């Protein structure tokens, strides 16, 4: 789970401890499959459970590590 | 449904570790 924890730091470029839509864009675009803003938003829409629009630590953990 | 794309850079992190 180390890579997941460190990933949050790699995704967060502004250094606020939060993965914003604009931040996720740069992450998922460099990945290769560059989707549209809507799809990027969709990503966090299904990656958001607390109802804030962004993915926090807990949300990131639960979404990635689903039991 | 790009959810799997979230684990995509995540997997890349593990790949970057190998790299
Ligand atoms: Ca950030
Ligand atoms: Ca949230």
């Amino acid at each position: 789970e180390e890579e997941i924890r460190e990933a949050f730091r790699v995704f967060d470029k502004d250094g606020n401890g939060y993965i914003s839509a604009a931040e996720l864009r740069h992450v998922m675009t460099n990945l290769g499959e560059k989707l549209t803003d809507e799809e990027v938003d969709e990503m966090i829409r299904e990656a958001d459970i607390d109802g804030d629009g962004q993915v926090n630590y807990e949300e990131f953990v639960q979404m990635m590590t689903a039991k | 449904r790009a959810a799997n794309l979230w684990p995509s850079p995540l997997m890349i992190k593990r790949s970057k570790k190998n790299s």
